[PDB]
DNA sequence: CGCCCGCTTCGGGGCAACCCTGCTAATACAAATCCGGCAATGGAGTCAAGACCAGGTTCG
DNA sequence: CGAACCTGGTCTTGACTCCATTGCCGGATTTGTATTAGACTGGCAGGGTTGCCCCGAAGCGGGCG
């Protein structure tokens, strides 16, 4: 318990506040609805800025001005009444309002479900009639006094009732007498008979009025007596006239009130524990909806019971006041004041409170009093949450007022806006330009920008040098820029790393740390090899620069986020510093082999010798600088500094063909010799044509064998050589080089006559519109592939357009085909194909109509790209929401469970073909089991990193199934262990004990959503993680046996005959849109199916395969399903990321039978907590609850969180926060989300206690030596 | 384009000298419903008996030095609004009228 | 916030106090004590001529003479170039 | 061969969120508060001389 | 080496001089309260929109006497 908050935080307990605590918090009672004088502009006494209450605005100056010194501190001047202090206590100090009438807090009344409604067990739609003064309610009654007086009371009730009988006796008698008088005055004279009968009828209807008036009075009396006999608490007297005519009789036997004080009384004469035991008995003995409602009530009742709370605080008596600096009235230039929109609500509350108080002190009739009380209640409701009930209170021009709860909820809510971001000091941004001469661990930087960034540093250093007397003339010199300041700026920028970021940050390499260096210009020079990581083209995209300050921050930037240390993917291990667009073409030209070239080797010898060899590559360089040798010509050098390949090396020298001394010949080109000069000394000769895939394999080889700093230098040298030979490559684009295929026109004639026949057959009407459209689509796709085929065979290889593509720098062949040839089918704006199609190339130039058709697909693609990047950001949000609490905490859990990998299946001959998806699956893993070769040796021992050579040895040994570890089977309670995680994909070594693998997995999954070019795309992925029911919902089997297959009327009627004696599982609602699954051949009636065999084509729900075949099968299914989509977009993702995500899905289990230890059926609790409490409860209470494994969605998993602050910002923040306060659930601050929000050093990376508490001393020997 | 404002409060910058302060007194004030409040006054300061405390109600000084309790007047009564415009004999006539009225109502 | 902390002025005022104490300690003890008690630079309260002549046991006139002499001694640009730069 | 209730499903209603859309006139009077101008000052500073020699500097 | 002498200041003394600092009275203005007698006795933006959950009711089936 520490309100001054000095840095030893452990817990954060939210709790409901008593009115005693509220008046304990405050430093005074505000009681006047004033803010500030209009004239002197000083705050008023007893107002919402009262310096007597809230505090001084002038640092150590009281209000009356008697004391104005800091030596006068902690005293209160007797005139002004103000504690003289520092003027930022007005940020902290709160005020309160003692009310005249009680008020309910709105969060316990107008939520879902109604907390007051469950606590009282009353209807909310009747409770609103209570608290808004529409209905009286009996809050107490004396039952024994009625019980022993009630015979006398019903005797006087009979006396009361007999009086109405005497009344109607007298009235009917006098009216019968008066009608006899009407008869005597009708029969003594002569008149028309019907008027006399109408006088009779008048008399009879009058005595009818008498008798039913009497009957109605008796009904009222028997009703009010029945109400008095059936009188009890929690009874509501609606329409109040019964109450008003009631209370005067027997008011000494009951108390019935109206409004919030009645609620207060009902809470006061209330045991929780009697109704607690009552609800325990009801859930002990009940059934169905009654017991379900009893459970739903017992939730909040046991919540109040278990904690040290009290439901007395649910009603409110004293309302606190937020400190005024949080709601300030700042002036602008000219006295235009800027309030904070809470002050209006507070003024409404203060005014209505004082009006009520004056009405009570005056003595007022009842309607005005209850009116003012209801207005006070609605005022406090508008204060807390405007628009929660009824109509939102607005201000000028019907804009609704920001309430107090509006600070926390919604878009501008306090949680989310804190979670969104903060603008920071020591930062900057500019547009970026390429820096192709720079080192990899560098960045160019505009000097006028760094002059502002590093300004306190350069001020300190030119105070150290005697260039200024102080810091003030130093700052003035920085403004005046005296040219020695540039030298001092160089000195202070020397060895001080900075951060760089391109918005948006897609993944971990969106932030990197470079060494700055002062460059002319005003743009940020970026190294070109990190453009792939930043996804930064130079079309004008800006980047943001930050700056670390502390020594820890400089260390983290220098070591972690440095350029040279982050080369590979965090996603799938392949490098991102790899050469690209230009330098790939450069090196491809540099290493390609061209026969028929100048100075080419020939072995043939006439009178001359063969005349092709060269003794040294230096001689080759000389003979190439003279115009004899072309570079790409094949020659036979003698090499003395390069390592020969394994064939030649093992052939010559056997033990080691060690290139520092050895000398050997080879037939290559000069270019490949210069190329292998870039590669390090230990690496063998390559002698291939450098495709981008070849270079990727080379850099993977280097990173897996050699240290990183070697690889960074190698890639830098490759960048330089690639640019230098991208210059000489001669790759230009002329329109004379966009050659057209000559027999294109006759192909167009061919398929035009075919399409003409098809459309003429449609004009016959023999086939419909759809079939002819599909035939046109297929014919023009055939023509498209025909033209592309002819184009592909027509181009020579030195055509630069096909050269760039075949090198693999950029662009597929279809863009070349649409450059020269035929565009083909352009889409419908719906998504179909336009059957015309475009028959021309861009070099031919389209028509008006063709270009107008192309516009549809172009604009649709742009809008789709915007929608995709927004929704991919949202999915990345959801993945970070789930996986934020999975870090490595232990080295090894030391289980022996674990998954198996398919791992290069054999042939029907038996030939082990390599499975294509091994690199995403089997690599970077640790074997939890051994591998033996037909009971031979152990080829790979338990727990080895499973990189390339040992997997190649397993392919040599001819085994395909290995039980390998996973995070699905890690036995640590709090996250994962390191050995089940395996190799970290970016380091190349084993993962550490502090890595936040969850966030790495989240970014690795969420990143290629922009490249996910489309239910087969991003919403498919999203509903797979949301675990929703599929639209392609197809049945899977339940047991083996042949099928009862049938396709009846207009949809499918398919059943399954079980192999065992069992029921046929009936599958009724299968539409004809589904189709029969092809598997093993096409499915047929009478096929013996598996247990997990899918009936139709499509995608079953994972809930069914969980319910049938458990967790292992559904994990194996989900990984394969999501990975298949990322295969379909050609994006390699390692599977352990999806493993981490699905592990978070399968944490919690349901309850179907309670056992005997505080369990509601259907509750979702963690599995490990469940198993631990079971192993405790088997002794002394041994009823193990029946738990079932359940698959919960990612949003559902997020909402089933640990802490309230851990959730706090997702969905119904109010509803989270209210029962968070009801449960009084304290936080433990174990995730990183909360520690970010409170700004604590998070328990990840550099933050865990193993690394935080490192003792540092020198070695004692060197300590003595120095 | 840039706009600024000013919270009307002085921001002075000295050092938080914890050791050297003006010495001060503490006076115990008591409210009505048994609540104690101790208010830090200066040494050179007269201690007022009456006080508006942190409780918000009026709090008096704990030593009974007897400040003057009210020395005020009631604002105006409904009796005063009546008596400033009517006669006591007229009110007597109305009173005897209503007395004879409840007479005639009650016993006949 | 035009009434916020400029944050360079704070450390400038700190350095002002620091080199101010240095320059006040360049002179003798009685003179520095006179200036500090006169302008309240050691406590915050300017003790007048009576209090200074009380704490040194001397007339008001002697305190006035000593203070005038300290004003004469401070008025050297050699002593006060760094002080001139402070305003 | 009927009975009776419990399960399931549809359906409507309510609630959270969010944007659109609209978007009579003095007087009487007292009480308080301010401010304006002499007038007690005594205090806080300020010229001016003068006395205390004490110690280096001058002449013998 | 001793008398003559100017200057280190050092501090006292009176004598004066300016000035805030209450204080008091008189006036100015400023704010708060009470009082106006012909009769004159119940309105209004919300509005919608999506979506999701929750309870009520309906419909039906199934296990029972
Ligand atoms: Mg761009
Ligand atoms: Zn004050
Ligand atoms: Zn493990």
């Amino acid at each position: 318990g520490a309100m001054l908050d000095v840095n030893f935080f452990d817990e954060l307990r939210i709790g409901l506040a008593t009115a005693e605590d509220i008046r304990q918090w405050s430093y005074g009672e505000v009681k006047k609805p004033e803010t500030i004088n209009y004239r002197t502009l000083k705050p008023e006494k007893d107002g919402l800025f009262c310096e007597k209450i809230f505090g001084p605005t002038r640092d150590w100056e009281c209000y009356c001005g008697k004391y104005k010194r800091v030596r006068f501190k902690g005293i209160i001047c007797e005139r002004c009444g103000v504690e003289v202090t520092r003027a930022k206590v007005r940020r902290e100090r709160m005020g309160h309002i003692e009310l005249a009438a009680p008020v309910t807090h709105i969060w316990y009344f107008k939520g879902v479900p109604s907390r007051l409604g469950y606590l009282l067990d009353l209807a909310p739609k009747d409770l609103e009639k209570i608290i808004y003064f529409a209905a009286y309610v009996i809050t107490s009654v004396d039952e024994e006094m009625r019980h022993n007086e009630l015979s006398t009371l019903e005797a006087e009730m009979a006396v009361e009732r007999k009086a109405v009988e005497d009344q109607r006796d007298g009235e009917l008698e006098a009216r019968a007498q008066k009608l006899e008088a009407d008869l005597a005055e009708l029969e003594a004279e002569g008149a028309k008979a019907d008027a006399r009968r109408k006088v009779r009828d008048g008399g009879e209807r009058e005595m009818r009025q008498i008798r039913d008036r009497a009957q109605r009075e008796l009904d009222r009396l028997e009703d009010i007596w029945s109400t008095f006999t059936k009188l009890a608490p929690k009874q509501l007297i609606v329409d109040e006239n019964l109450y008003r005519e009631l209370v005067d009789r027997y008011g000494e036997y009951f108390t019935g009130a109206m409004g919030a004080e009645s609620i207060q009384k009902l809470i006061e004469n209330f045991d929780i524990d009697a109704e607690a035991e009552s609800l325990r008995d009801v859930i002990r003995n009940g059934k169905g909806q009654k017991k379900l409602r009893a459970l739903k009530r017992l939730k909040v009742v046991a919540a109040f019971q278990q904690s040290g709370n009290s439901p007395m605080g649910m009603v409110l008596d004293a309302v606190p006041v937020i400190p005024p600096e949080l709601r300030p009235m700042v002036q602008l230039d000219g006295g235009r004041f800027a309030t904070s929109d809470l002050n209006d609500l507070y003024r409404r509350v203060i005014n209505r409170n004082n009006r009520l108080k004056r009405l009570i002190d005056l003595g007022a009739p009842e309607i005005i009093v209850n009116n003012e009380k209801r207005m006070l209640q609605e005022s406090v409701d508008a204060l807390f949450d405007n628009g929660r009930r009824g109509r939102p209170v607005t201000g000028p021009g019907n804009r609704p007022l920001k309430s107090l709860s509006d600070l926390l909820k919604g878009k501008q809510g306090r949680f989310r806006q804190n979670l969104l971001g903060k603008r920071v000091d020591y930062s900057g941004r500019s547009v970026i330009v390429v820096g192709p001469q720079l080192k990899l661990h560098q960045c160019g930087l505009p000097k006028l920008m760094a002059l502002e960034l590093f300004k306190p540093f350069v001020m300190k250093r030119l105070v150290d040098l005697n260039h200024a007397q102080n810091i003030k003339s130093a700052k003035r010199m920085v403004e005046r820029q005296r040219p020695q300041v540039w030298d001092v700026l160089e000195e202070v920028i020397a060895e001080h790393p900075v951060l760089l970021n391109r918005a948006p940050t897609l993944h971990r390499l969106g932030i990197q740390a470079f060494e700055p260096m002062l460059v002319e210009g005003k743009a940020i020079q970026l190294h070109p090899l990190v453009c792939e990581a930043f996804n930064a083209d130079f079309d004008g995209d800006q980047m943001a620069v930050h700056l670390p300050l502390s020594a820890e921050a400089q260390a983290e930037a220098r070591i972690l986020m440095l350029s040279s240390n982050n080369i590979l993917s965090p996603a799938s291990g392949r490098p991102l510093a790899m050469p690209r667009l230009d330098m790939v073409t450069g090196l491809y030209y540099l290493t390609t082999e061209v026969p028929g070239d100048t100075g080419e080797y020939q072995p043939a010898s006439g009178d001359h010798p063969e005349t092709g060899v060269y003794s040294s590559p230096a001689e080759a360089i000389m003979a190439a600088d003279r115009g004899v040798l072309s570079v790409r010509a094949k020659i036979k050098v003698r090499l003395t500094q390069l390592r020969p390949p394994v064939e030649i090396e093992a052939e010559l020298f056997g033990h080691s063909g060690w290139q520092p001394g050895d000398a050997w010949m080879a037939e290559t080109t000069l270019g490949r010799v210069m190329f292998n000069e870039l590669l390090p000394l230990g690496y063998p000769f390559v002698n291939k044509q450098m495709h981008k895939k070849v270079q990727a394999a080379i850099i993977n080889d280097l990173a897996e064998r050699y240290p990183m700093i070697v690889v960074a230098q190698t890639v830098d040298k490759l960048k330089d050589a690639g640019f230098y030979w991208a210059t000489r490559s001669g790759v230009t684009v002329s329109m004379a080089d966009v050659l057209v295929p000559p027999r294109k026109k006759e192909i167009l004639d061919h398929y035009e006559e075919r399409a003409d026949k098809v459309e003429k057959q449609f004009q016959r009407g023999a086939l419909n519109h759809d079939e002819r459209n599909e035939a046109l689509v297929e014919i023009w796709k055939e023509a498209t592939d025909e033209v592309g085929q002819a184009l592909r065979e027509h181009y020579p290889d030195d055509n630069p357009i096909i050269t760039i593509v075949d090198s693999g720098a950029t662009g597929n062949f279809t863009q070349t085909r649409t450059l020269a040839g035929m565009k083909g089918l352009v889409t419908n704006p719906k998504g179909e194909f336009i059957p015309r199609p475009v028959k021309s190339s861009f070099r031919e130039g389209l028509t008006v109509l063709e270009y107008f058709i192309n516009t549809h697909g172009a604009r649709k693609g742009l809008a789709d790209t915007a929608l995709r990047t927004a929704d991919s950001g949202y999915l990345t949000r959801r993945l970070v929401d789930v996986s934020q609490d999975v870090i490595v905490r232990e080295h090894d859990c030391q289980t022996e469970r674990g998954i198996v990998v398919e791992l290069a299946e054999r042939a029907p001959d038996g030939t082990l073909i390599r499975d294509p998806y091994i690199e995403t699956s089997a690599y970077a893993r640790t074997l939890g089991t051994d591998a033996v070769d037909e009971a031979g040796n152990v080829i790979v021992e338990r727990g080895q990193d499973l990189g390339d050579p040992e997997i190649d040895a397993l392919l040599a040994a001819g085994i395909t199934q290995v039980k390998v570890r996973s995070v699905l089977t890690c036995a640590t309670s709090t996250g994962v262990c390191a050995t089940c995680y395996g190799r970290s994909m970016a380091t190349g070594k084993l993962v550490d004990i502090g890595e936040a693998v969850g966030i790495v997995a989240a970014q690795s999954i969420g990143e290629p959503g922009t490249q996910l070019t489309m239910t087969g795309g991003l919403p498919r992925v999203q509903e797979l993680f949301e675990a929703r029911v599929p639209r392609g919902k197809a049945p899977i089997a339940d047991v083996t046996g042949r099928v009862r297959l049938e396709d009846g009327e207009r949809f499918y009627k398919i059943t399954i005959v079980p192999d065992d004696g069992g029921e046929e599982v009936v599958y009724d609602k299968i539409s004809k849109r589904q189709r029969l699954r092809v598997f093993k051949r096409v499915l047929s009636d009478g096929d013996h199916v598996e247990v997990g065999q899918q009936l139709m084509e499509g995608s079953a729900d994972p809930h069914e395969v969980l319910r049938v075949q458990g967790p292992r099968e559904v994990q194996i299914h989900l990984v394969r399903e999501v990975q298949e989509v990322y295969r379909a977009q050609g994006v390699s993702i390692h599977d352990k990321h999806i493993e981490v995500i699905v592990r978070q899905m399968l944490r919690r289990v349901t309850i179907i039978d309670s056992g005997s230890t505080e369990f509601l059926p259907g509750s979702l609790i963690d599995r490990a907590e469940f198993e631990a409490e079971n192993r405790r409860v088997v002794a002394e209470g041994g009823e193990p609850a029946a738990g079932r494994p359940v698959l919960m969605g990612i949003t559902k998993a997020s909402l089933a969180t640990d802490s309230w602050l851990s959730a706090a910002s997702f969905q119904e923040t109010t509803r989270v926060l209210t029962d968070a306060a009801i449960n009084c659930r304290s936080d433990k601050l174990n995730g990183l989300k909360e520690n970010v929000i409170i700004g604590k050093l998070i328990p990840a990376g550099t933050g865990i206690n193993r690394y935080r508490n490192i003792a540092v001393q020198p070695t004692e020997e060197a300590r003595a030596a120095a | 384009r840039v706009l600024r404002g000013s919270r009307l409060g002085a921001v002075s910058y000295e050092t938080d000298r914890n050791h050297d302060l003006a010495p001060r007194q503490i006076a115990r004030y008591r409210t009505d419903n048994g609540e104690e409040f101790e208010v830090p006054f200066a040494d050179d300061a007269e201690i007022p008996g009456t006080w508006l405390c942190r409780n918000g109600m009026e709090g008096t000084l704990i030593e009974g030095d007897l400040p003057e309790p009210k020395k005020v007047k009631p604002p105006r009564t409904h009796w005063d609004m009546l008596l400033e415009r009517r006669s006591i004999e007229e009110l007597e006539e109305l009173l005897k009228e209503r007395l004879e009225l409840i007479r005639s109502r009650r016993r006949g | 916030d035009s009434e916020a902390v400029v944050a360079v002025d704070a450390v400038s005022f700190t350095l002002l106090q620091d080199q101010l104490q240095s320059v006040l300690d360049t002179l003798s003890e009685r003179e520095a004590g006179v200036v500090r008690l006169r302008f309240g630079l050691t406590d915050g309260q300017p003790r007048t001529l009576d209090e200074i002549g009380q704490v040194y046991g001397v007339t008001r006139e002697r305190i006035r003479q000593i203070e005038s002499k300290t004003m004469s001694k401070l008025r050297h640009p050699s002593r006060s170039q760094v002080l001139r730069d402070y305003l």
